């Protein structure tokens, strides 16, 4: 998973 | 039962937010496991798998079946105090619980501040581009 | 930043319900002591000194300066679990607190049940009387 | 102090 941008 | 502002502290409430979540049996990041890590499902038309930590408000997308949500939470929001909470909800004292809820309120505000910064910075890019374009004219 | 339904569990909230309470310094039943016993001030035009236990919903009036509220509560509502609570609010676990709030919700209901019964029984006496009186002429 | 009646 990964951070929103 | 319990006021809506406080429900997210409850695992079972959090799990219940995962209505249309694709990672189910077999996967590491199932609703049970997302919820135990603190996440709430905050999907959109544009990001169907958006999850948000109810406590630190970290937002994570691009989930994959082998992702361990606790490990992803540590990786992308190392400082979140919910990750330190070893005790079950009902074993917390009211003092501990109120300490926790104050921290969350600060986190919420830090986060709103951080979003407003990002919006300002974006607006400033557009104005800058606009003036560049007009200074050429 | 605690929900109002739960505020009465807080001593400081309860005290705050006593605004024009006549018994102040010099008296045994001061607001501090009424609140420590569980009471909330529920005054009316008709009974200015009405106090109610927030937990068991016992209602007591005719307060006198030497009255010890804890003792009056035990005397007139022996079964109220709040009197068993030895811990401070913040030292209660959520499990304990939730156990307590269920008991209060049950007490509230027992109290509403008990009122509805009395009103019904009163209505029934009037109807019964009315029909007796009518049967009395034939 | 006594009970409402
Ligand atoms: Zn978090
Ligand atoms: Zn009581």
């Amino acid at each position: 998973a990964r951070t929103k941008q | 039962t319990l006021p809506p502002a406080w429900q997210p502290f409850l695992k079972d409430h959090r799990i219940s937010t995962f209505k249309n979540w694709p990672f189910l049996e077999g996967c590491a990041c199932t609703p049970e496991r997302m919820a135990e890590a603190g996440f709430i499902h905050c999907p959109t038309e544009n990001e169907p798998d958006l999850a948000q930590c109810f406590f630190c408000f970290a937002e994570l997308e691009g989930w994959e079946p082998d992702d361990d949500p606790i490990e992803e939470h540590k990786k992308h929001s190392s400082g979140c105090a919910f990750l330190s909470v070893k005790k079950q909800f009902e074993e917390l004292t009211l003092g501990e619980f109120l300490k926790l809820d104050r921290e969350r309120a600060k986190n919420k505000i830090a986060k709103e501040t951080n979003n407003k910064k990002k919006e300002f910075e974006e607006t400033a890019k557009k104005v800058r581009r606009a003036i560049e374009q007009l200074a050429a004219m």
